[PDB]
């Protein structure tokens, strides 16, 4: 009667080495499904990151957009001022030439000065004082300069309490 | 700018206190603590959190104090550390000082929790 | 008396080249002037554009630190469920090396199996079922993911919104 | 983003016109002109001008324009173009407005020039 009982445990073994392979499957395939899902998680956020950072590139174009607008806006004051300025040398520049020209025909009519003729030559360039002009006050705009600057730091400080409200809705570890 | 303020002593943040009548309450990622016991006490509530862009980012501890500077109250994020927010936090105060007003305390909130967790 | 005439004449001439000496060195010191003032006015000009370029280096930092913070929050996002598999994916392995292990016994128990001495040996196995175990369900925090997108979206449109209320200020050209 | 916007055909802002009763003022950098003989009329005032930022960066020109067509009113930038901004626009817009409307006629801003130079 013991073959018996030893017949039975073999078979009761063999029927549970079956049962054994097919959790052992199992197991493996839970195994793959929770190596994928946390590869699944990796994509979600790596694309979220790839998102985040297409948003900055927007934001830091927009920063440089504004940047060259201003700093075009102080170059164009600039150039408006020493362009007035420039108009304003040629004026000094050529009521200069005529009186250094005028003295230079005054210089060299006394130099034939004893010749009897000097004074029919000589009459006329007692007459000529060509020496007048009014010049324009030329004012470079501070207040609109320095108003650029003082606006474009308040522009940096509502940035930052920008980020500042975006951050605080979200835990940090 | 990422500056980290502590209202609470080294000892403070490391002494031991029991509630003489436990109270406790986890509130989402928080946990809150007092001991209804405490009446009639003027009562401070300290904290020791970093902060980032001039906002409350991390609260490490906040107790609650009596004049006597004893602790009678505390509100922690949970040991798993979940994270949590400024919001969950001013919810928390508000919950914690509801509670100490049962027994007609007078809680106030440190200058540095006022400036960093609300706006006023 | 037209000798005299000429005296008279050269007198009054090299009067007038003496007044015209003084008029032509004002000219051009009124010439330097000039040039030193439209100097003056691009030293202006440079430090203030100058100063420009500081502040949009700080808005650029305070955009580099939200960024590397909210990609922070979302990596740390992403590293809470992926431990959490981790420490999953070590439960469902122990659990399929006990497995492993226990039917190995069993394959070779029955290898000396017509030993008369196998019941004995192996009443012993078909006791052991040792499969349990719970796994709760790790869930990925999308809302707050998407959220850190949605509302970095909302910084770069109420950038864009305090850049246009900037230039606004000051006139273009 | 930096677009202009043209309410106004290439011969509307070449085509000439004349005041029947002249009224001209300077309103800082900006020409405002309107004819006074105008009376009972529908007008809109269309305007050329460039955008930045979604805010109106440079008027070019705007001229004011009855149901029959017809320029009757203007304001443009000064002929040495100082610089200007939308509020001089705003403002200059305001000018010619109630200078129209003292005879009566009925005067609306194009949709471009509302969603641009204003806030609603």
């Amino acid at each position: 009667s013991l073959s018996q009982a030893s017949a039975d445990l073999e078979a009761t073994l063999r029927h549970k080495l079956t049962v054994m392979y097919s959790q052992i499957n199992g197991a493996s395939r839970a195994l793959d499904d929770v190596r994928n899902r946390q590869q699944d998680v990796r994509m979600t956020a790596n694309r979220k990151v790839e998102q985040l950072q297409q948003e900055y590139t927007e934001m830091k174009a927009l920063l440089d957009a504004s940047e060259t607008t201003s700093t075009r806006k102080i170059k164009e004051e600039e150039k408006r001022v020493n362009s007035k300025f420039d108009t304003i040398y040629q004026i000094l520049l050529k009521k200069k030439s005529e009186i250094q020209t005028l003295k230079e025909e005054i210089e060299q009519s006394l130099t034939k000065r004893d010749e009897f003729e000097f004074l029919e030559k000589a009459s006329k360039l007692r007459g000529i004082s060509t020496k007048p002009v009014y010049i324009p006050e030329v004012e470079l705009n501070h207040k609109l300069i320095k108003g650029i600057h003082q606006s474009t730091i308040d522009l940096k400080n509502e940035l930052k309490q920008c980020i500042g409200r975006l951050q605080e809705l979200t835990p940090s570890s | 700018a990422s500056r980290y303020l502590t209202d609470m002593t080294l000892e403070e943040m490391s002494r031991e206190w029991s509630m003489l009548i436990p109270k406790q309450k986890v509130a989402g990622p928080l946990c809150i603590r007092m001991d209804q016991a405490i009446m009639d006490k003027n009562i401070i509530l300290k904290a020791n959190f970093s902060v980032i862009f001039d906002r409350l980012e991390t609260l490490i501890l906040l107790r609650a104090f009596t004049e006597e500077g004893a602790i009678v109250g505390e509100i922690s994020p949970l040991p798993s550390l979940p994270g949590h927010t400024a919001e969950d936090v001013k919810n928390a105060v508000g919950v914690l000082i509801g509670g100490l007003e049962w027994n007609d305390n007078t809680v106030r909130v440190s200058e540095t929790l006022q400036r960093f967790a609300w706006r006023s």
